[PDB]
């Protein structure tokens, strides 16, 4: 329906009959597209500007499995896993770079990939619903048996489909080979699927050939006995099987998918599947057994019964799947659902125990990207781009429990810290903007002390609230309020001085108790000696400093634009808070300047301290609308006068977006159809310039010698730095 | 009482009443306890051991080994014999290097290989057996291991044959990292590998075994797009020679020429009827044409009935 | 050979073939029961001199047998200083004889790994000691790249193997490095 | 005996000021244990001891504890994770790692486990960025705070404690002197390596 690429120059590969196909991400970059071009590459793309579409050659044949584990850019690479798991951690998120960290399964074929980290994160969101639980009770975390803990570890440990015994040979972050064998029953055969997060420390699998018989290698295996060894269990559990075969009608069923969930109580996937379709479920609900008719008259045992079943029409299984045990009344987001895609056209998107039917709007392998229901396009049509449909929870309208569902995904995404794709399932910014109204609202009242740590996040949350369209304004105030708060914070403790009664940073918080204009009276009133920490600063001031001077001047001549069509136009800043801690910035960079010449003045004229008299301008602004001030005083008129020294072309960094309403959206995979400030930004590229999505905008290497600091301190992910992209210079 | 031990070993064995069952029932208890009049209680007694020798196999496995109830000669030899620390990447260098050096299949080891056969996939069957071929660099080795792969191939012939035809020979041709494997002189045998076991499939073929008939339902369309019947194996052969055509085309060829060349030879043959080569509008005339330019063997091979279509290319052999 | 040449160089190996089996012998099983230009005596893991086109790599690939046999048998240094060495005193070079023994170190213990030696069920102990002693009477080339010891601790690891092996392992590095601490540094 | 932890936190806050003090702090405080560092053996010689260092919540959404570090033999994975730590950590300059040592409490738990037959246990951490946070764990079973962890380094056991940060003194030497046994927090100077921090 909607977000639809191509690939222009392959196609179908009518060469090759066909290839089985896998990818799934629960985190952030969710895009593998095992496919065959016209053995071949594998490729990663992003959800936001997926123009830039890369790929990376692999080593091995057939690539049939792949699932990544955290936030950490990985993959698997099976089908005889050659060239095994690793990050990317070069310089941005478009390189693979698979490291020495390979496991060398000499000749085999498994498909498994799976061992996360730790639990997962327990929702009341029926019962909270978030009124004033403040995270407390709305969002928890069960306690979890950790897979092997020495503080939680973590190695790529998978099942030998092809073989039949065991993997062996883990080396995670140690470099040590800790080699064993061991025996694994000396027999068995299996096509199974993974189910590995389960109660104690231990994995679960269990398939061997389909309908045609009943064996199930239910294999219960434990790991962590003592460093430099291995005892791999060979814990038969009760079996079972699809009883789907009691239809004395027919038999042909042969399931080849029966894939598990992560949480190993509550489903069983098994599905009759050219001429079949017809879902089973079975449960693990221990229960005794009817000891009796022996006679007249441990019971502790497991016997599987049934959850749900009936006749279907469907051919490709995609995924399976908050917790359970809830009256889901007032609920209807896809809560536990399980959906797949239909051959015939259109997606019957619903839920589990009911499939009966949903809206439709008459006239190989996927998974779920995330709550926001946006699927990805890889039906058994060919190797086809991807394809996304209506992402509507449920029949009614419900404006109210809408953005209550809206804004329960969104903090569940801030606590848990992972990407956010709910933008295609909510309405125009106007219900978006009461949602962040209310939000921030909560937010101030019921923190209650989190905010000190969860601030900045949301902020840049904020931001893609705003993104969408009119209401440009509060994405680019954003982005400079949160620009310049974390430089000048991480300018705040940069300082080696001499100790005293209170902290440097602190005792220069407190300069809002000062008069109006004379910095250089105030800063001798408060402290002048200890504030210098080396010789070696002469590199902040006249390379990247002067941003924040032009940018107070970029007010001053933005004030007296009311008048324009624009409530804000460019930016109001009239917050005081904020402007206090800038103005803090100010005198602070003054008193720098008398340590060392090379600050930024005006550059233009009327030198002999043009700083001094902006400052004053500042000030007197911030005073006249510290505490509920006015807007357009006086004053206001005269600072309105334009000096002859306000420069302009600054970057006011932003980004495109994805404005896919209700229709279509037709890209190819190239040629996007239209619809860190430390220089290092000249006409034409000048290096290979690693850049990013957010704001960035600046160079790989930093090109300096002792300015490590920033770059350093910007090398990993930036304010919400995902999108940090690369692309080459053009050449003719 | 074996079969229903058999069924319930499908537990957690933590019980093994069945086990202990099964032991005493295979003890000696009825020693004329009862006025058994049977007078054939030992052949009866022979019968019980083996038929619970050849069934409990799993129970035998699964859990610990019995106390010897046996008290006969020799038991049955064959088994699974898969050594359990040991991955499946052995078939080669213990099966196929010594039978190259010995003089025959060893028919005990064939047992084995059945038993990877229906254990793994014939997909990476074949695949790592070919990739173990190519290493002989010699045409007389070369030859003594096709001779022996054609009969190997045996008893899977179908599902073996359909695999190899459709992705083995693409699987090298399509693209230029396998060509290089292509060039050896063992390319030659790969044709006659090819040739033969197309004959073999195309000829009459029941091929109904319980091991196999059991298991011979999948799903499978090939997608073999046509730009005289609907059989797969047919289909498959179709669009592989219709890649053998593809191939034939210019502007590239340095392995892949010999490869084609040698496959038209070894198709030369008597007592043969593939290459039905269909003549409304496919490549197969002008594949005789180009492949003329590489003298009578393409003008007995393209002659499918002395149709007036088969006129043409008799035409464009006169030369 | 050549990819884009004919067969026309392949077969004409084939043909070839016959009259160099007519200068074939044996399996090469094994030739040296004596402890006494000469039979069993390759340079760098290959023994013929023709160099003309025989059978299979089974003359190609090295006789590591007919090495392992004669190693582990007794007073086999003059043997095997005739058959491969050269100025033992002038030539130090370390060949890749080294490798040899790390089989020899293998097979150590796969001595104590064989039913535990049956449970100390003879002295096959003895002998094995004698010839690890031998062994350790030839260290002047054993350390060549030493780490390469550190290998034979990785195939040390294949089973378990320190049931009992370790004691006698250790043993004979103590054999071997007590007549090497002084001449060598702590560093090796 | 001589059961002794190194900690250290600022690579987010500040990394090559580390380099700095490792040339004047950390590496003379290891040869107190050692002949100098080269490559030995490693085992239950009392005298061992970990290294961890972490980053903040900043753009780390996935992770929090990684150490690994129970022998080393005091020279080899000391000296990796004192050069090839870190050089991450973005975000801002409010807290870098509380929770940090909170868990670093937890490795002594595993000293009473693995160090049975005193030891005299001692510990030092670093942490440039002054740290405070509402959680405690997200990791264990163990939960508390800032003032928790202090009691429990000080009361709970007599494990010495200190904190050698940069030159810069913040708000943070005064709290950690609250504990009636003796913190000994005073190896914060630029005099050579103290005997026993």
């Amino acid at each position: 329906l909607a977000y639809v690429c191509e690939w222009e120059k392959w196609a179908k590969s009518t060469y090759c009959p066909s290839l089985p196909l896998a990818c799934a991400w629960s985190c952030r970059n969710l895009i593998a597209f095992t496919t065959d071009l016209r053995t071949h590459m594998i490729h990663i793309l992003d959800t936001e500007h997926p123009w830039e579409v890369h790929s990376v050659s692999s080593g091995h044949s057939e690539a049939i499995t792949c699932l990544e584990w955290d936030q950490s850019g990985s993959r698997l690479l099976s089908a005889d896993a050659d060239g095994q798991i690793k990050c990317w951690s070069m310089a941005d998120h478009l390189a693979n770079s698979w490291e020495s960290s390979v496991g060398s399964q000499v000749e085999g074929d498994p498909i498994v990939a799976l061992s996360w980290l730790h639990n997962g994160v327990k929702l009341a969101l029926h019962v909270e619903k978030s009124g004033a639980s403040s995270f407390g009770e709305k969002f928890s975390r069960v306690k979890f048996s950790p897979s092997l803990t020495l503080k939680p570890m973590e190695g790529w440990i998978a099942v030998t489909v092809s073989g039949l015994v065991t993997v062996s040979l883990l080396k995670p972050s140690g470099q040590v080979l800790t080699s064993t064998e061991s025996l694994c029953r000396l027999r068995g055969r299996v096509a199974l699927a993974d189910i590995a997060f389960t109660g104690g420390g231990n994995i679960v699998v269990a398939a061997a050939d389909g309908s045609s018989a009943s064996p199930v290698k239910f294999y219960k295996v434990c790991v962590s006995v003592v460093s430099e060894k291995c005892r791999i269990d060979t814990e038969i559990l009760p079996s079972l099987f699809m009883r789907c075969t009691t239809d004395p009608n027919r038999k042909d069923r042969f399931p080849a998918i029966t894939h598990l969930k992560f949480l190993a109580r509550d489903m069983s996937e098994q599905v009759l599947l050219a001429t079949s379709s017809l879902v089973e479920c079975w449960s693990l609900r221990k229960e005794g057994l009817p000891v009796n008719n022996i006679f007249q008259q441990q019971p502790m045992i497991l016997k599987w019964r049934i959850l749900s079943a009936t006749n279907d029409l469907d051919r490709v299984s995609a995924v399976a799947l908050t917790d359970l045990k809830v009256a889901s009344d007032t609920q209807f987001y896809p809560g536990l659902g399980l959906a797949l895609a239909f051959q015939d056209g259109s997606v019957h998107m619903v839920h589990r125990l009911s499939l009966q039917t949903m809206a439709v709007f008459y006239s190989k392998a996927m998974q779920l990207s995330w709550t926001s229901l946006a699927l990805v396009g890889i039906d058994n049509h060919g190797k086809l781009s991807m394809l996304r449909i209506s992402p509507s929870l449920g029949h009614p309208l419900e404006p109210k429990l809408a953005l209550q569902h809206l804004l329960f995904l969104l903090e569940y995404c801030m606590v848990t810290g992972y990407d956010w794709w709910d933008i295609l399932l909510h309405v125009q910014p106007g219900m978006v903007q009461s949602l962040v109204e209310r939000l921030h609202e909560e937010y101030t009242r019921q923190k209650p002390a989190l905010q000190q740590v969860l601030s900045t996040r949301i902020l840049a949350m904020k931001a893609s609230l705003c993104k969408l369209s009119r209401v440009c304004d509060y994405h680019t105030k954003l982005f400079l309020m949160a620009i310049t708060s974390t430089l000048k914070s991480l300018l705040r403790p940069h300082f080696l001085n001499t100790p005293d009664k209170s902290p440097g940073d602190r005792l220069a918080e407190i300069c809002a108790k000062i008069t109006d204009v004379d910095i250089d009276k105030v800063m001798i009133n408060l402290k002048t000696e200890e504030f210098v920490l080396d010789m070696n600063t002469l590199q902040a001031l006249q390379q990247l400093l002067q941003w924040v001077g032009d940018f107070v001047l970029y007010l001053l001549v933005s004030l007296p634009n009311q008048g324009s069509p624009l409530r804000p136009g460019h930016s109001f800043l009239r917050d005081g808070t904020s402007l206090g801690m800038l103005r803090e910035l100010m005198v602070v960079i003054r008193i720098w300047g008398l340590l060392k010449p090379s600050c930024l003045p005006v550059y233009t004229a009327t030198s002999d301290d043009s700083m001094s008299l902006l400052f004053r301008l500042l000030t007197k602004l911030w005073i006249c609308c510290r505490d509920e001030g006015a807007a357009s005083p006086a004053s206001d008129g005269l600072v309105s006068r334009l000096q002859p020294k306000q420069p302009l072309r600054l970057r006011f960094g932003r980004a495109p977006t994805l404005p896919s309403s209700t229709s279509t959206l037709q890209l190819d995979g190239l040629t996007r159809a239209p619809g860190l400030h430390l220089g290092a930004y000249p006409t034409e590229e000048c290096k290979a310039c690693t850049r990013c999505g957010c704001v960035t905008m600046l160079k790989s290497p930093n090109k300096t010698t002792a300015v490590t600091q920033w770059e350093q301190r910007w090398i990993k992910n930036c304010l919400c730095g995902g999108l940090w992209r690369r692309v080459p210079l053009s050449c003719s | 009482a074996v079969a229903w031990l058999v069924a319930h070993v499908r537990m957690l064995g933590l019980d093994e009443r069945e086990k202990s069952l099964q032991m005493i029932r295979q003890l000696a208890g009825p020693l004329y306890s009862e006025n058994t009049l049977q007078f054939y209680n030992e052949r009866v007694v022979i019968m019980n051991s083996i038929l619970e020798h050849m069934c409990a196999d799993v129970l035998q496995q699964t859990a610990t080994q019995i106390k010897f109830p046996s008290t006969g000669v020799d038991t049955m030899p064959y088994w699974n014999l898969l050594p359990p620390k040991r991955p499946i990447k052995e078939v080669l260098t213990d099966i196929f290097a010594k039978v190259l050096e010995k003089g025959w299949v060893d028919s005990r080891s064939i047992h084995i290989l059945d038993t990877l056969l229906h254990m793994g996939g014939v997909y990476w069957f074949c695949n790592n057996l070919i990739k173990e071929l190519l290493k002989e660099t010699r045409k007389e080795h070369t030859l003594r291991a096709v001779q022996l792969l054609y009969s190997i191939f045996c008893l899977d012939m179908q599902q073996v044959t359909l695999v190899l035809l459709g992705h083995i020979l693409p699987g090298l041709l399509t693209d230029s990292s396998k060509w290089h494997s292509l060039m050896d002189p063992p390319g030659t045998a790969l044709a006659k590998l090819a040739v033969w076991c197309a004959l073999s499939s195309y000829s009459s073929h029941k091929g109904q075994a319980s091991s196999r008939q059991k298991k011979r339902h999948r799903e499978d369309i090939e997608d073999y797009v046509s730009l005289n019947m609907r059989d797969p194996l047919n289909r498959v052969l179709a669009n592989l020679f219709l890649l053998i055509s593809s191939i034939l085309g210019s502007r590239t060829a340095g392995p892949h020429t010999q490869f084609v060349q040698w496959f038209m030879e070894e198709c030369v043959g008597c007592l043969e009827q593939d290459s039905r080569g269909s003549i409304l509008q496919f490549m197969p005339f002008t594949t005789v044409s180009e492949l003329v330019k590489v003298s009578p063997k393409v003008v007995l091979a393209i002659t499918d009935l002395s149709l007036p279509l088969g006129r043409q290319v008799a035409a464009k052999a006169i030369a | 050979p050549h990819w884009l040449l004919g067969n026309l160089v392949s077969d004409f190996v084939d043909t070839f073939r016959p009259t160099a089996r007519i200068n074939s012998i044996c399996g090469r099983c094994s030739l040296l029961p004596v402890v006494n230009s000469w039979k069993l005596d390759p340079a760098t893991l290959r023994f013929p001199l023709k160099g003309l086109l025989p059978y299979d790599k089974d003359l190609f690939e090295p006789q590591t047998a007919l090495l392992r046999y004669v190693l582990e048998q007794p007073y086999s240094r003059d043997m095997v200083c005739n058959m491969l060495g050269l100025n033992k005193q002038h030539k130090q070079r370390c060949p890749v004889l080294e490798d040899q023994l790390v089989d020899l170190v293998v097979y150590a213990m796969e001595r104590s790994e064989t039913e535990e030696k049956f449970d100390d069920g003879g002295t096959s102990q003895l002998l094995w000691q004698h010839l690890s002693s031998q062994l350790i009477f030839f260290v002047l080339f054993q350390f060549a790249s030493f780490p390469h010891m550190v290998l034979s601790l990785h195939q040390k690891l294949a089973g378990r193997g320190l049931i009992k092996g370790r004691d006698h392992l250790m043993w004979v590095l103590l054999q071997f490095i007590s007549g090497s601490i002084q001449k060598n540094a702590l560093a090796d | 005996v001589a059961d002794v932890v190194f900690v250290i936190e600022g690579t987010a806050n500040l990394g090559p000021y580390f380099e700095e003090l490792r040339k004047h702090y950390l590496l003379p405080a290891i040869e107190y244990f050692n002949g100098g560092p080269p490559d030995f053996g490693g085992d239950y010689g009392g005298t061992q001891y970990s290294l961890v260092v972490f980053n903040t919540v900043d753009c780390a959404p996935e992770s929090y504890v990684q150490c690994h570090a129970p022998t080393s033999s005091a020279y080899e994975f000391v000296t990796w994770l004192d050069g090839i730590k870190f050089m991450g950590g973005g975000g801002e300059s409010c807290s870098l790692i509380a929770e940090g040592l909170s868990t670093a409490l937890q490795l002594f738990d595993d000293f009473k486990k693995m160090r049975e037959q005193q030891t005299h246990r001692v510990c030092l951490l670093i942490c440039n960025s002054p740290p405070y946070l509402l959680p405690a764990v997200e990791s264990t079973t163990y939960s508390g705070c800032t003032t928790e962890s202090l009691v429990q380094k000080i009361g709970e056991r007599g494990i010495h404690f200190s904190i050698v940060s940069p030159r810069k003194l913040p708000a943070l030497r005064l709290l950690f002197e609250k504990a009636a046994p003796p913190a000994l927090l005073e190896p914060l100077q630029q005099p050579a390596d103290v005997s026993q921090d």
